[PDB]
């Protein structure tokens, strides 16, 4: 079906925040059912990753709405919490870059797991605090029952 | 300026490529046909390496991974303190937490979790003041939270101080005695 | 009143006869045809024993050793703190030493020697003030003396404090981080 | 032996008759046609007085108040530490409290109340261990309770330690810096 | 790379031009037809100012003072901790001093002088270990050096600890009592 | 009515614990209504004081039962909390002498005030702790909401 | 030569401080050469012990002068530092009883060892401090190079 | 005599380290007596300043030798410790830039004052430590009796 070069174009557009050409693409040129399968060449990062890291809340909400509408509930959960080769969720990137609006959207409405641990052993909770993004970190500590471990 | 994806991907690359060089994070600025990436680590001697050996290797290996043409990026280095081992940073962090409506216990937990995950041997947080209601206005509290701090033998320590008037000036005396537990053990 | 020989001989007798009952010392007063000997120990339960079993045994064994007729002496008991394990007593002792022209180092040594011989696990003495000549009047010194106090891992501790303004009042924050030596060991 | 009424009435008499002599309490023993009353105070110099001046005055003033015939009672003296100012006694007291099912906060309150009523300038109690449920087995707590301890300026103190290898042996370094609040005050 | 004269003159310029912005120092790197000057201060909000207002003003005022053509230099900013108020930096500094044959007292003096000149309210340095010859191998010393640390009322503090066995686990108890000096003052 | 010499005899009997001659006295020789008025010559201490200081629980309970039965509720409260010239309640003395059974009786059944302060400023709570009577003190701290003051 | 009963009488007189009958005894009835051999029945304590414990400085000085004059230098050293069954020197007893004048005499003029350790492991230095005799203890710490041990 | 433009050229050469054209200038074109008077236009900084800040030890030693040879002893002292408009000695600059060889030369052979305080109140001792030049700082603390002040 959908080749690498066109998967790249789709996620470069998520990165840029061109929501206009995104709706364009998924109403006419590609099935919205396939949005959840577009992954970058090198990283395996999804379009959710790109939009999330860049704080494009409207693009992020669209991506989520579309995936939710076009896929099973199981497929939606597996998408929001999808990890790249380095083991990072979109949430991880959003927390590193301190994008609060995206984070509340991911965790409140679409129930993202901030406890997923990457190849280095870090979860979104760590990443937020490690990049001095205190607003995102304080949100995590209110929202979830976060304690130290073994 | 560089976008959040770039920061994220740089962070992925470097955490793996600089595993034992005590990699902290990265700053990045973009200029007229030049792109600057400042690497921050605990020790910059391993990073710069033998006459920029490790630097120039990275700089080219970065071109191949991020598809920059040669001469469009350059790598810098700065020594910074590890954030999770910095008492100063965590106290400031705790200050932020408290000022934004986070319960003391939850704030303490956050910091303690971060510091241990950062590889400390032990962490202690203490918050003090009028933390709860009391009839005496001068009554103050302290909630402490700790992982791996102190020995059982610290609970066998008594101290006294005296204040003595001498010709040369006033002297302070402090005496600490740690009792032997093996002399008070039952039976 | 009892003479110094009596005190000395009583002390010899009791230190051997009450070896593990934590014997400290003895007070003694003399009255009309009665002689009172107050025994001082750390625990008086072993000394008084089962219904004065140990007491009455001593009282008679003392008659045989010091040739008192029955009914002319009686034994009392008092709980006191061991002098060599008492921080308060040793600080006061240090005060006496200093006020009578003894050098700080020698006074400290005396106390430390006494406390260890008394069976403590560790002892620390510190004297502070203007102990030596300095150009700034506000410059102060401290000489410390210690046996068996602290671990090498205490030298990997950094602390910061912050002072935060909240509605409920002013809060104090203290953060202690003990770095892992096994993460900074060369090679 | 003396009854509880006697102890009580003696305590009433002496607390008023020995107001500034730092009166603590009283022990009393009864013998063949003799009755011994040991007075315990912080300083026995004021109590014994000039050649038993204060003692003999009391001894007779006690006969008049308790209707003892002359020669049937005698007054002794012993120096003891004030119980409410004794760190050692209050820690032991706290131990008793905890071992008999009293909540930490209530035990702390008891001790703090007693110590201030005893005339201390300040008191601090801290209890530590696994005081509450936590997921990490190594997580420990401390609840502190204090009256009049420390300054606001203590919250401007950062400390670091280093561990240095020298020929003569391993040295420990500790550095304390107290920042000037009057250099960080807004505006 | 920039020469030592440039560093020196930049330092003169900025210390006067950024007096209350908590100016620390400056890093500088030279590239193909571009020259980068990184400004380091305690707060970068005053330095960057309203949309680079203070930055662009400096950048041009620097061109006029050092005769650079417009577009050949640019000013950056980095937040750093003040070196003279950094406990961590001064402990490391003390480590260097000791490892290079400087007597403890002289090293301590250096640090203390630097920290006060840096505007701290108080400084304490302590070095510990086998600093002098002693017959017992376990005998250790500490030399302390301090300016403006502590009150006279700290010499009225006694502490005891107890170790108590409970069902829930082992608890630690610490009691601090600060005696009232105004209750022991002679007369 | 009742003279000093016979008030003395009554309270000397409370002191001794001679409950037998106490019931003897108040069934036949003196009205039980007058028990609450017998006070020592010097101290102004009641019979409750004497029995309480000496740990005679049966005598103590009798004294209390009799006073309660023979007097108004107001008169009973004023009696239990009656203070001598030195300002001490029976409770104060019971606490000084570490008589736990008496203390529980006074505070649980007859609602004695352990906060009454004497001429020296001390209440029963202080007195217990000041004489090392830890059992009585621990009882106080459970029973009442005890905190430090100004 | 000299029997136990008369050794006892001699040291009971040292104890009492009867210097008068001491000179009496050693000018006429017993050789002064034998003073250093009189020991109590039970303890093995010398006359130096008794006089020293009781602070009789004139008796103490006499005993020392006589022994020094009548015996070899080796015999004098062995006498001053003579220990009883419990291992105590006269110095030990003088320090326990806080007799400063005796102690200065023993240590300054006649060079007594304050480091002799008894059956319990204690020397005069310890004994002084253990009985709160701070004057004697401060003297020791000035006079000798005293440090803690292993 | 010597104009500003040529004073500038002389100190630009000290800065560069062109010792060759320096000897050139002072053997033939300018009297060595006038070297101590060449000061920059803006700063008032001497040639000693420039060479010292740049660690050109041979140039520094030459400048010092020449000034010493050609001027009075008083004039030499006033030169080594000469301060610019900002109140800085050559030593200050050498310490800021951590040039140890220059510093030992200035302080050991030519007795420079490291206690001169600039317009901001700082001496060479401070400047060394403030720029993390621990080698220069440790040298100061050995060489001089340095203590904290009021």
């Amino acid at each position: 079906p959908l080749d690498q070069e066109d998967q790249d174009t789709i996620i470069l557009d998520a990165r840029a925040g061109d929501l206009d050409s995104l709706k364009d693409i998924f109403t006419t040129l590609v099935s919205p059912e396939l949005l959840s399968t577009c992954k970058e060449s090198e990283s395996d990062s999804t379009a959710l990753h790109m939009a999330a890291a860049n704080g494009h809340i409207e693009t992020v909400r669209y991506i989520l709405e579309t995936v939710s509408r076009a896929n099973s509930a199981e497929d939606l959960k597996a998408f929001v919490n999808e990890v790249n080769k380095t083991g990072n969720t979109a949430l991880h990137w959003a927390s590193l870059n301190g994008k609060l609006d995206v984070v509340k959207l991911l965790c409140d409405e679409y129930e993202a797991d901030p406890f997923i641990r990457n190849k280095f052993g870090h979860d979104a909770i760590f990443e937020a605090e490690n990049s001095g993004k205190e607003e995102v970190e304080t949100y995590f500590l209110k929202k979830y029952d976060v304690e130290p471990e073994d | 300026v560089a976008d959040g994806v770039f920061y994220a991907e740089l962070n992925e690359f470097f955490t793996r490529e600089l595993a034992e060089e005590g990699y902290s994070g990265v700053e990045v600025r973009v200029t007229p046909t030049k792109t600057e990436v400042i690497i921050r680590a605990t020790r910059t001697q391993d990073v710069l390496g033998e006459n920029g050996r490790r630097i120039n290797e990275l700089t080219l290996l970065v071109q191949k991974r991020f598809k920059y043409a040669p001469g469009t990026i350059v790598l810098y280095a700065e020594r910074v303190q590890d954030r999770g081992l910095s008492a100063v940073a965590q106290a400031e962090s705790m200050k932020f937490k408290l000022l934004n409506g986070l319960a003391i216990r939850r704030a303490a937990y956050g910091v303690v979790r971060y510091v241990m995950e950062s590889g400390a041997k032990g962490c202690e947080v203490v918050v003090s003041g009028k933390l709860r209601a009391a009839r005496a206005k001068a009554m103050k509290f302290a909630d402490g939270f700790l992982i791996h701090s102190g020995q059982p033998v610290n609970d066998f320590i008594d101290t006294a101080t005296r204040h003595v008037l001498m010709r040369q000036g006033v002297l302070g005396i402090k005496v600490k005695i740690m009792r032997d537990p093996a002399k008070s053990r039952t039976g």
